[PDB]
């Protein structure tokens, strides 16, 4: 008939417009998640930077008893 | 030199909604009633027509037949 | 008062009042003398049937267009159409009620110049505007960016857009278009044996083309399966019985589309013209005409081409950037549709061309600021 | 008929299937830019000691100095 | 751009057949203008610039304002949308990003080649342009020899002429020994 081919084409819009939306917000989320991961690494390099200063002051305050009985 | 257009405020892109969506539903709907209508009107009529007009023509053929065989029955010398 | 939207174009002739959603009257734009000498004598013979009439009765008639690729060559009919339009179509007289004509890019400044003294001088309308048929496209989908190839009947030209600033030097204009598809069709229906010559039988051959024709996905793959099967075989009837049989005919007239080297012009397909539009765009801009390609025109609305022309741009452009063709279904009415949402915009009332800058400034006032 | 009746039907299913695909896509990314906004925090908070602890290493080492040079 | 706008008058060349022919209409008929506001007012009202050609066909075509709308855009790349200035600024910022001392030389000799400066006409308008940007005491000399087309075949010849040229070849050894990548070097 017709009014058939006018809600097939209805459908096919919706189905569109929800494909449309559902690659977006995979995008976006792939995204979010690359920028989270950065974010988890940068802040291990922290940790382990933050370690290797306080390793250092450690040593430094055990040549501070040297220094006072030199 | 080409043409400048004087700046106006707006809009564009938002009439798209204004002369999509209605015919969306409307459309549809009007030409779902349209069919339903149409093949109401039509189909059973016509078929109750042809039927009406066929026990016509077989009273015809009968008529035919009686006066023919009448005349035959007359006639014959 | 309203102002009407009058679109001649080239193919069919679409009217309408400003402020509607579809075109009021539709009709080809043909004129048909006759060319025998006719013996009944008091029959209303009227000397030249033009508009739809020539399409009933085009058998005793030479239908002659007006307008070969965009412009107009055959004055004097193009006049007697838009007579026959103003009077005779939607029965307003022209005195009271501006008009919007529309022009294909890259014409002859001579077109346009004889267009506005003709409105003018001859019907005396108030005041004329003159708009390119793709920003009127991009006006009617409800967008503000994208590159649209309007493929007309006549001429495809393909324009980019971006935020509403057009870009002058990256339109690519071809002057294959449906008129010279039909001619094709025409041509290769002639190897099965049905031989079409009389310019009354190329309407027959453009109603073959449009009821039947669609350009396949693939023309390689669908060319070889169609050569040894027997799917793809479809009948036509004639205006007088005698139904015919096309074959690998049905897709090779809308593939010349995508391949010109088919009637032998030098210039690159619809797919990689519209790509080579884009690469001479600049470059931050090159990602939003990816995802926002239009189609419009008649010629594009054959069954198939949103996937081949996606498909084939896709295979061109970069695999990062994602390909999106915006095709709605009422492409065919998409330049009447954009031109009643251009006429009915407060902002653009000023623009109209009124009588006395002409009379003051002469016809080149098209030419200048008011555009 | 059968053939255009069952054509909608997949219709539907994809869209709904798009539809649903999209709501998880969204909530992870949610998920995704809460876990990245609390890693951003426990760096700032890391980056403030690892300055302090900067700080305190250079007046240890300048004390270190300051004794064995004397 | 001059093929883009003939279209304008009612010709049209689109196969690459064409461009030939619309090379040498460029060749033939167009020239600079000193002046462009008032020659572009001129040409569009009396009728004493509007020269014929004749394509190879017969079908004589009639150029009015294209004649030196063309050539226009090496002083004016608006017209393509390019983004640089023209020619009449860039040599004058190149000019300026020079050391303060050899301003004054390179201003009174500057030297034109290559053959699109072969248009009737261009050595007057870029001495107009220059000297407009350049500061107005200082002298303004461009040399435009007749061999402009061959300004740099002359030059090469001339130089592979030359006795202390002899050592600057690259020695089909060396490339054996380093490969292609021997142009680079301090061997150019
Ligand atoms: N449904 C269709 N399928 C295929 N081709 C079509 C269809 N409708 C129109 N065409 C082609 O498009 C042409 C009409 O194009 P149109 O958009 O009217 O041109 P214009 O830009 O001059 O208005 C016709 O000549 C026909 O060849
Ligand atoms: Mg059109």
């Amino acid at each position: 008939m017709d009014a058939i081919k006018k809600k097939m084409q209805m459908l096919k819009l919706d189905k569109e417009n929800a494909l449309d939306r559902a690659e977006q917000a995979e995008a976006d989320k792939k995204a979010a998640e690359d920028r989270s991961k950065q974010l988890e690494d940068e802040l291990v390099s922290l940790q382990k930077k933050l370690k290797g200063t306080e390793d250092e002051l450690d040593k430094y305050s055990e040549a501070l008893k040297d220094a006072q009985e030199k | 030199v080409p043409p400048k257009i004087p700046d106006g405020e707006r809009v564009d892109f938002d009439d798209i909604h204004r002369k999509r969506v209605e015919k969306d539903l409307n459309e549809l709907q009007t030409l779902i009633e349209a069919h339903f209508e149409n093949r109401k009107k039509e189909e059973e009529e016509l078929i109750s027509l042809k039927d009406r007009i066929e026990k016509r023509r077989a009273e015809r053929a009968e008529q035919q037949r009686i006066r023919n065989e009448r005349e035959k029955e007359r006639q014959n010398r | 008062t309203t102002a009407l939207v009058c679109d001649n174009g080239s193919g069919l002739v679409k009217a309408g009042f400003a402020g509607d959603d579809a075109p009021r009257a539709v009709f080809p734009s043909i004129v048909g003398r006759p060319r025998h000498q006719g013996v009944m004598v008091g029959m209303g013979q009227k000397d030249s049937y033009v508009g739809d009439e020539a399409q009933s009765k085009r058998g005793i008639l030479t239908l002659k267009y007006p307008i070969e690729h965009g412009i107009i060559t055959n004055w004097d009919d193009m006049e007697k159409i838009w007579h026959h339009t103003f009077y005779n179509e939607l029965r307003v007289a022209p005195e009271e009620h501006p008009t919007l004509l529309t022009e294909a890019p890259l014409n002859p400044k001579a077109n346009r110049e004889k267009m506005t003294q003709i409105m003018f001088e001859t019907f005396n309308v108030p005041a004329m505007y003159v708009a390119i048929q793709a920003v009127l496209s991009l006006y009617a989908s409800g967008r503000t960016t994208g590159i649209v190839l309007d493929s007309g009947d006549g001429v495809t030209h393909n324009v980019p857009i971006y935020e509403g600033y057009a870009l002058p030097h990256a339109i690519m204009r071809l002057d294959l278009a449906g008129r010279d598809l039909t001619d094709y069709l025409m041509k290769i229906l002639t190897e099965r044996g049905y031989s079409f010559v009389t310019t009354a039988e190329r309407e027959i051959v453009r109603d073959i083309k449009e009821k039947l024709c669609y350009v396949a996905l693939d023309f390689e793959n669908e060319m070889a399966t169609a050569a040894s099967s027997s799917s793809l075989e479809k009948s036509y009837e004639l205006p007088d019985g005698q139904v015919i049989t096309i074959g690998n005919e049905r897709f090779r007239c809308p593939e010349t589309l995508f391949q010109p080297s088919f009637i032998g012009m030098e210039s690159a397909g619809i797919h990689e013209t519209t790509y080579n539009s884009i690469m001479k765009c600049d470059i931050d801009i090159r990602k939003d005409l990816y995802a926002n390609n239009v189609l419009s025109g008649g010629t594009t609305m054959y069954p198939g081409i949103a996937d081949r022309m996606q498909k084939e741009i896709t295979a061109l452009a970069p695999s990062t950037m994602k390909i999106k063709i915006i095709a709605p279904p009422e492409r065919k009415y998409s330049v009447w549709i954009g031109g009643s949402i251009l006429a009915s915009l407060s902002t653009f009332q000023q623009m109209w061309i009124s009588k006395q800058e002409y009379d003051e400034a002469g016809p080149s006032i098209v030419h200048r600021k008011c555009f």
